[PDB]
């Protein structure tokens, strides 16, 4: 899906 | 503006308002709490950063949302609708703008420069290098290329701090990894670099879990399956 | 405000704000619509009324939440923790009530006395019960009794004209009576005659689906299934 | 659950 930012 | 009420009251109402998920009121309440020019401790930056990543998070799904409708209206053989788009998207886009430069407002006055130890300055680094980062996703004219050079030197000025003041585990140096990784493979066109950097990260954090609790541990895991996750979309 | 954006603007851009779920932005834009003085389409009354439902429905959500933990607050053995539980209830609460009285305002000037046909006047008759039964949900004092009253008598005009002029299967008459229903099961204190109205709506609606297209059909049994799903939380 | 309305 989306890449992961946090 | 939320400078009549007690900086303890700010922070109550911004738990509250994260219960509530009311982040609009969360990010005003952490606003009037940093701006009573108290350092925060690392709850109170936790708030502050959650309220602003939910708010400029909503702005920029939706951002997204009408940016590809925009294009979609642009390509051969779409039925032009007139202004409407780009103008619900340019108005969106300049809300967006508005609560970056807030944010980066905070941090500039003053947030960062009272910032000693390495868990906050890393940290507000990282905010910073986040917030130029929004801005360059929408920055389109003159100034996009110094937007991504703001990004990146806050994350490298952070990079450099954490990897000189914090161990490998740590889960504001494992985000902070993330992140740039992130900024690397979407914003500066370097795939390779953001790769590596997730990779790199990942292992030197493996090779470190040894040393935590059961409850670092599971802190630590849950930000490298982050970096996991991306490197398998990305490879 | 919107006073200077082309109606047919800030139609196609409430439409946007939809698919990007900016529904402040979106009741906004239909709040602008209406002001242009000429009555709604079906189209059009239903982007209004889904715009609202969604700003109140955000509202009523948070409200619920202070609401719940205002009340241990104030249960015996509970630590004083001041008043900032109550205030930002109360700040949530006098912004949806603000919200409600826009709307309210919008029916009474001048969409009701405009609206002729059965599922105009009807729907925004059930707009007008739903909002004032929005403002029976968090009212405490003098005016409850009235608040209610007005949400009862709103509703009651619209179950009039819809039993007269639309078929029991019109989704706008099985919302209409969906809502009248948790009016009388949670703010009127009739689980009796919401039960009733529930069960007796549905049954009428089963008996008239031989007469639909199977658009229609799926159209009615789709709010069919919410009477269906409150009769059995109920009984 | 929450009884609904719509
Ligand atoms: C500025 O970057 C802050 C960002 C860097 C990593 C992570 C941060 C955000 C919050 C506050 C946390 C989590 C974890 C649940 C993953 C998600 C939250 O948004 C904290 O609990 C972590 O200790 C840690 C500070
Ligand atoms: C004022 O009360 C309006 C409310 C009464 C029943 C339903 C209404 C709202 C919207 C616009 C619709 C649906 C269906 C998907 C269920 C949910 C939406 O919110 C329409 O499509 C229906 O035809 C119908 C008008
Ligand atoms: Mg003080
Ligand atoms: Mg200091
Ligand atoms: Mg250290
Ligand atoms: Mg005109
Ligand atoms: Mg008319
Ligand atoms: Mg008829």
């Amino acid at each position: 899906k989306r890449r992961k930012s946090v | 503006a939320m400078g009549s009420m007690e900086r303890a009251s700010l922070i109550q109402k911004a738990k509250l308002a994260e219960q509530a998920e009311r982040y609009e009121d969360m990010a005003a309440f952490m606003k009037g709490a940093v701006e009573k020019g108290e350092e925060l401790s690392v709850e109170e930056r936790n708030l502050l950063s959650v309220a602003y990543k939910n708010v400029v998070g909503g702005q920029r799904a939706a951002w997204r949302v009408l940016s590809s409708i925009e294009q979609k209206s642009n390509e051969e053989g779409s039925e032009e609708k007139g202004p409407e788009v780009r103008e619900y998207r340019e108005k969106v886009e300049t809300e967006l703008q508005g609560v970056c430069d807030t944010v980066l407002g905070l941090l500039d006055s003053h947030l960062i420069k009272e910032a000693g130890d390495a868990e906050s300055r890393v940290f507000y680094l990282k905010m910073k290098g986040d917030y130029y980062r929004y801005l360059a996703e929408v920055a389109t004219g003159d100034d996009k290329k110094r937007i991504i050079d703001s990004a990146r030197s806050a994350y490298q000025e952070a990079m450099d701090i954490s990897k000189k003041e914090m161990p490998p585990t740590h889960p504001i140096r494992l985000g902070l990894a993330l992140n740039f990784s992130v900024f690397h493979y979407e914003i500066a066109n370097s795939p390779e670099e953001a790769i590596s950097l997730a990779k790199t990260t990942f292992d030197e954090a493996m090779a470190d879990l040894h040393t935590l609790s059961e409850d670092s541990y599971k802190d630590s895991t849950l930000i490298m399956q982050l970096l996991r996750d991306n490197l398998t979309l990305w490879t």
